[PDB]
RNA sequence: CGACUCUUAGCGGUGGAUCACUCGGCUCGUGCGUCGAUGAAGAACGCAGCUAGCUGCGAGAAUUAAUGUGAAUUGCAGGACACAUUGAUCAUCGACACUUCGAACGCACUUGCGGCCCCGGGUUCCUCCCGGGGCUACGCCUGUCUGAGCGUCGCUU
RNA sequence: CGCGACCUCAGAUCAGACGUGGCGACCCGCUGAAUUUAAGCAUAUUAGUCAGCGGAGGAAAAGAAACUAACCAGGAUUCCCUCAGUAACGGCGAGUGAACAGGGAAGAGCCCAGCGCCGAAUCCCCGCCCCGCGGGGCGCGGGACAUGUGGCGUACGGAAGACCCGCUCCCCGGCGCCGCUCGUGGGGGGCCCAAGUCCUUCUGAUCGAGGCCCAGCCCGUGGACGGUGUGAGGCCGGUAGCGGCCCCCGGCGCGCGCCCGGGUCUUCCCGGAGUCGGGUUGCUUGGGAAUGCAGCCCAAAGCGGGUGGUAAACUCCAUCUAAGGCUAAAUACCGGCACGAGACCGAUAGUCAACAAGUACCGUAAGGGAAAGUUGAAAAGAACUUUGAAGAGAGAGUUCAAGAGGGCGUGAAACCGUUAAGAGGUAAACGGGUGGGGUCCGCGCAGUCCGCCCGGAGGAUUCAACCCGGCGGCGGGUCCGGCCGUGUCGGCGGCCCGGCGGAUCUUUCCCGCCCCCGGGGUCGGCGGGGGACCGUCCCCCGGACCGGCGACCGGCCGCCGC
RNA sequence: GGCGACGUCGGCUACCCACCCGACCCGUCUUGAAACACGGACCAAGGAGUCUAACACGUGCGCGAGUCGGGGGCUCGCACGAAAGCCGCCGUGGCGCAAUGAAGGUGAAGGCCGGCGCGCUCGCCGGCCGAGGUGGGAUCCCGAGGCCUCUCCAGUCCGCCGAGGGGCACCACCGGCCCGUCUCGCCCGCCGCGCCGGGGAGGUGGAGCACGAGCGCACGUGUUAGGACCCGAAAGAUGGU
RNA sequence: GACCUGGGUAUAGGGGCGAAAGACUAAUCGAACCAUCUAGUAGCUGGUUCCCUCCGAAGUUUCCCUCAGGAUAGCUGGCG
RNA sequence: GUGGAGCCGCCGCAGGUGCAGAUCUUGGUGGUAGUAGCAAAUAUUCAAACGAGAACUUUGAAGGCCGAAGUGGAGAAGGG
């Protein structure tokens, strides 16, 4: 059954796999039917945004993915409680909330905080009959639009940072080395010993 | 060329639609045109073949300028019988030979209530085609 | 083949009784009750692999190939010869990347382009179409498609003004946006060169939508279009240039035949 | 000579191959996604002028009413052509009707045997007298009526 | 001893309701093999699949953390692409084998018990009415439920009450009616282009040929099908934000019904038990010192408990809040009702089944389960004569054809009859080589050559040579008028009325901010916009070459036709 | 050069017949079949290496240190269109671009010149460069000489050219570098002087390096898992009559 | 006569029932029949469909619960 | 020659791609072959009638058999 220089392979068909099949022949068929469930949506709202309400910045887990900036659940109710809106009418301003998020960093914190006050200066309401509390006039002159793509404030932007040019200098040229990384990579895992031979010299006498 | 996707452009499918068609849709697809003396008078096209039209036919064996009346629409086997054009069998017996109502010219209409409402509706329906080319 | 023919109970009868050790149905009475059951060989029975659905029907073919195929289905149909002997009678016609002017996309109606295609002489292609208005050989007639046809030409156009609905009565015409050509449409059976009427700003959108060889595509991200690997093409030129030729040895035009 | 046998060919027979057709499949896809005690699915029987089957129907039984349609149905007869009555036919189908078995339901399943209630006539009827009609299965919920208890207790004698 | 209550229970053909069975493609709960693989076979694999059993629905199940994580942290479920044939499991053999980040589809959240608070403030049923359609009530008076706890405000994201502070008058359904519905809301009916023109073929045309310099006619209609054969126009139809009809639907405005939120501080409140967990025993899982589940035993806590993927003790940190509940979307669908299509099958195929197919028929029964399409365009289905008792003929007739005569299109071979020809004691058949006969073809038959040039013989016409008129092409030339290619630039020209690209530069520009003593310091930056520079593509003047299949005009040569 | 008209000339096939010679009946397993080995009375139609997954290698095409939209998404509501086109702050991801170790982890540039420290079997500073060397190595470069109607004076060329030179791919060898271990050894470093870090020199283990060649698509062959080229059990299991 | 026989009824598949033969249990019994799992598996029989051209073998080595088979080397062909 | 409505060449593409065998499947037909055979339970014969037609039908006569545990006369089961 082998014979000469070839790979030894695990093929998985000894269970009954033609019954458990899932052939895609529909998939154009389907393509073209949620289509038809966002357009006949994105009408049937409102001039409210298609691609429903306004997402965080949020970072990524996961040394692998943590330099980078994806879009979240919920803004939640520290960041909501600073940029003063009510944490149950956030959600018929369209912006979505979610209870389960903490914030342990203050740069994350006010970066949306930052983002959802930007996004309450360029967001127009409709009083019912034209009493309009906290709204003004005419509809921004009818709004320049009717309905946006795909994500409100461009929800990822990846940025980074410019840090034009430095000069070489001295105690840069000099110091910070792979004897640093090493050094400090002993000094983690010899710490709870070295810890224990101090604790050993004291009930020493 | 056909869009509309709800209606079917088969071989087989058209067929069997048309030999187990029903008794009223058998009597549309039955239908004759009007002589060109009276498709002007009527601003027509063609007609639904009844038992009492006057009428000549156009093509086949049995042909030319033979203004004779039907007297028997089967609907059954797609067939006028007229009065005229017949056929001695064996026994001599005369009998109707049949012939299709697409090969057949009416000559002069049997009017009743209904076909004044038939025509008329259906030479309303082309003004407005007409009116369409503004 | 649906299931099987595999809806029938039936057993090998085995031993000897002087019979193939096929299986036979079982039961009596009936015709069918000692013949030949499932198996590749037998009346009713169930054909040699059957054939399944999830056959790789479909192929993949990388874009950079899509698009290198369509740059020589376009190219080959400004050549005279090739759009030609695929059989398009283009003898009268002009300039042969036929260019009429903007004002041709807003046609409503299809007298204004019957008289278009004559005064561009290129109704003497359409009717040819009407001389393949044959019906199809063989069994394909009962699988309704019964009559086949020649492809003509194709009008391609860019902001269609009801220009589709003025082309498309005529018989083996085809209509295609210039944002978004086709290979199945310009290089029918795959053969390359088919005849091609294009409107002005359809033939100047060519420039910005797979671009020149100095500037890349602007409306195609990361194309730019192929590059040759003969610059100098005509080597009947090539052979008789004076570079080749002082460096030639000289014919041997002698025969040498066999001596007895 | 003739017969017999053999090989070719014509012509006739036996046989139903090939070819051409196809109101049937098969595959993929789209849209909807609805049974039943208010008796479903299924089964049995019956029903046409001449009708055994398939199909359609249920003693109103090859269909009734209604709406749409607008002169047929047809193998043969027969009958109303009436349509400024109501109008043949066919489709639709929203009104009515829908025998027997079946979850099957008075009890049994042997068309076997009841039990109350009311009705039309006979004893002008109670105490088992013709026909017809209604009612009578099991589980279980909420409520009602009836009432069991040396269960707990009150007021009593 | 009687009576009254209440608790536990009975009965009834009580009043009013409910459940049952089917279908089961997909979905949910259990139950569950073996063939097979390992070249043997037990653990393993097949497979938690087949069969068995129970429940649903247009979807079901899941679902708002007793989570993933371990870093700058994500944030209900479901589905996809990855992760990945990977960590892991395994006679470490055969084999088996998930997840988390990440990218997407879709996105929506909430409610109770408890703890307290409000005089049960609550619900059901009956009765007559406000007043009504197509019947449901808020309003009225009685019988129950209920304190063993109905209803309100409340749910772990905290909550409540009292302050103080600055806002504010709301939403929901029903009823009439007008205004629209993005493919232009749904359902149903009946309608809407243009040759049957002239010749012609034929059994019959849909064939074939023809329609002035307007292209014979229509075309938003040249899908299709049917009609005596192949049809854009003879006929259904198809095209069209075509028309008119009938019913049904989602949403503006008069009358009911409901209606104080938010911030700060202070005080008080704050949670689900034979459950978690541990033992052991089965099953299951990749889950390995036990992932899940289940039995039996033991059985909790409250700064607790669960988890943190190697058993244990110590510690610190992280994370979540279990033993109660609801919830749409993306997803599955070989059953159903309707549909569309196909590089499919073409009556031994394709469903078993194109037809009186789950039919005849078989088996006590469970169950098994076929054969079987084709006259012709139209029955015009062979009258009548004659032989025979009739089947069956011989004539006649219909039809283009009976050489289509009622399982009748075409009508193969095996097999058989017949006629013709040939032959025949080593069974027949065959290879090779000629011969004899035969069928038939080709030539046409002692009658076969065909075009080239020349000199002979008479005939018959007009060009050639030469020139001129005349249009058209070939080739060379100042590249002359235009012309574009490649390097060199400049006018920084069009950069502010130029395109793009650049992880070039500018802490003096401009906007919302951090770092110290109302202001201020480039005092180091942040979010965004600006404008310089470099890289490449757009015009103007020069210069460079070739004027390359990019060309026209002039003039030259030599062809050509008139 | 000669010969021949209405029955003659020529011709051949799935025609028939004659004769001489040669000749046992196919398929099959098999050392060996005409076999006293098996299957086949005869004809018609049917009838057996398929499709999907994985991998290997060859070949063809596009791009090329990259390549690839397959999953979604966008485009007026379009027969063909269940197609085609487009995205790029949709490149997430996949395979490749980096190996090695069980793991903690570490992780691929040398040669010359000039000088100095005991130029000490060891090294240090600066400059030049830059993938080491040897032997073969297609091709290309140089080339004394050679070859032309009368003799000395010059030109392009071509052919021959011993010898010499730079050497592709590739092969053999020697040396170097990275990772794991092993022996011998000495020095340096400091967000803290230690049961800390770094380095050396020789020897061996690795699927490495030594100026990248892969990725996508298609086809072919082979192997495997699947009913797997078709047909075949004696058995086994569930559930029923 | 431990007699024969009709009908009714009871016992059902690893079970029935047996004056015992592994008899009988619907023409089937050293484990019935019907359906499915199932197109079960076979190192073993049988078959495996067009022509021409070119090249053209092996029954031996080593291991194998191996001896009717496979892997491995050799022989072979194709691409170069 | 039959037949009566469709079909083929070239360039690419795609397979349910070509038969002599499988005790192959389904259907058809031969030789054997006008052959084996139409032989269990004793048996028929004469005239006539009907009829196109009589070894076989009906009738008349003769001869025979079942011989009262029947080849006679009635039922259950089953058949319909
Ligand atoms: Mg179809
Ligand atoms: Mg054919
Ligand atoms: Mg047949
Ligand atoms: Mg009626
Ligand atoms: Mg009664
Ligand atoms: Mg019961
Ligand atoms: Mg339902
Ligand atoms: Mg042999
Ligand atoms: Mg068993």
């Amino acid at each position: 059954a082998p014979s000469r220089n070839g790979m030894v392979l695990k093929p998985h068909f000894h269970k009954d796999w033609q019954r458990r099949v899932a052939t895609w022949f529909n998939q154009p068929a389907r393509k073209i039917r949620r289509r038809k469930a966002r357009q006949a949506k994105a009408r049937r709202i409102a001039p409210r945004p298609a691609s429903g309400p306004i997402r965080p910045i949020v970072r990524c887990p996961t040394v692998r993915y943590h330099t980078k900036v994806r879009a979240g659940r919920g803004f939640s109710l520290e960041e909501l409680r600073v940029a003063g809106i009510h944490k149950k009418v956030a959600r018929t301003i369209g912006i979505s909330v979610d209870p389960r998020r903490r914030n342990k960093s203050t740069e994350s914190l006010q970066a949306n905080v930052q983002r959802l006050k930007e996004y309450r200066s360029k967001l127009i309401l409709f009083p019912r009959k034209p009493s309009a509390p906290k709204k003004g006039d005419s509809s921004a002159e009818e709004l320049k639009l009717a309905t946006q793509l795909t994500g409100p404030v461009m929800p990822v932007r990846n940025v980074y940072k410019k840090e034009k040019a430095r000069v070489i200098t001295e105690e840069e040229k000099n110091f910070k080395a792979f004897a640093s990384l090493r050094m400090a990579r002993a000094n983690a895992r010899l710490f709870g010993i070295r810890a224990k031979r101090a604790k050993e010299a004291a009930e020493q006498d | 060329m056909k869009f509309n996707p709800f209606v079917t452009s088969d071989r087989s499918k058209n067929r069997k639609r048309h030999f187990n068609a029903p008794s009223h849709i058998r009597r549309k697809i039955m239908s004759s045109p009007l002589s060109k003396e009276l498709r002007q008078k009527y601003n027509v096209r063609s007609m639904p073949i009844r038992k009492d039209d006057e009428v000549q036919v156009v093509r086949g064996h049995y042909k030319g300028q033979q203004i004779g009346k039907v007297v028997q629409v089967y609907r059954k086997k797609y067939v006028i019988y007229i009065e005229r054009v017949q056929r001695e069998k064996a026994n001599g017996t005369t009998v109707h030979v049949g012939i299709h109502p697409s090969k057949v010219v009416i000559t002069r209409l049997k009017l009743d209530k209904d076909r004044k409402k038939i025509l008329e509706r259906k030479a309303k329906s082309r003004q407005v085609g007409k009116e369409k080319g503004k | 083949s649906e299931l099987a023919g595999h809806q029938t109970s039936a057993e090998s009868w085995g031993t000897g009784r002087a019979v193939a050790r096929i299986p036979r149905v079982r039961g009596g009475g009936t015709h069918r009750s000692g013949q030949g059951a499932f198996g590749n060989m037998c009346r009713g029975g169930r054909m040699f692999a059957p054939t399944k659905t999830w056959r790789r029907w479909h192929r993949r073919v990388n874009t950079t190939q899509k698009r290198y195929a369509i740059c020589s289905a376009l190219a080959a149909s400004a050549l005279p010869a090739l759009v030609m002997s695929k059989g398009h009678r283009i003898e009268e016609v002009p300039e042969l990347p036929l260019v009429v002017e903007d004002k041709v996309e807003g046609y409503k109606k299809t007298k204004e382009a019957v008289l278009l295609l004559k005064k561009l002489k290129a109704w003497n292609d359409i009717k040819k179409v009407y001389a393949s208005q044959r019906m199809r050989a063989g069994k394909g007639k009962m699988r309704n498609r019964r009559r086949i046809q020649r492809r003509g030409p194709c009008i391609i156009y860019n902001e269609d003004n009801g220009i589709i609905k003025a082309f498309r009565n005529i018989p083996g015409i085809t209509l295609l946006n210039v944002s978004k050509l086709n290979i199945l449409k310009l290089a029918p059976g795959g053969h390359v060169g088919r005849f091609c009427i294009w409107t002005e700003s359809a033939f100047r959108k060519l420039d910005e939508l797979y671009g020149t060889w100095r500037k890349a595509a602007s409306l195609k991200s990361n194309y730019n279009l192929p590059m040759h690997k003969m610059i100098n093409t005509d080597l009947s030129r090539i052979l008789k240039s004076p570079e080749i030729q002082r460096a030639l040895r000289a014919p041997r035009k002698k025969i040498h035949r066999r001596v007895l």
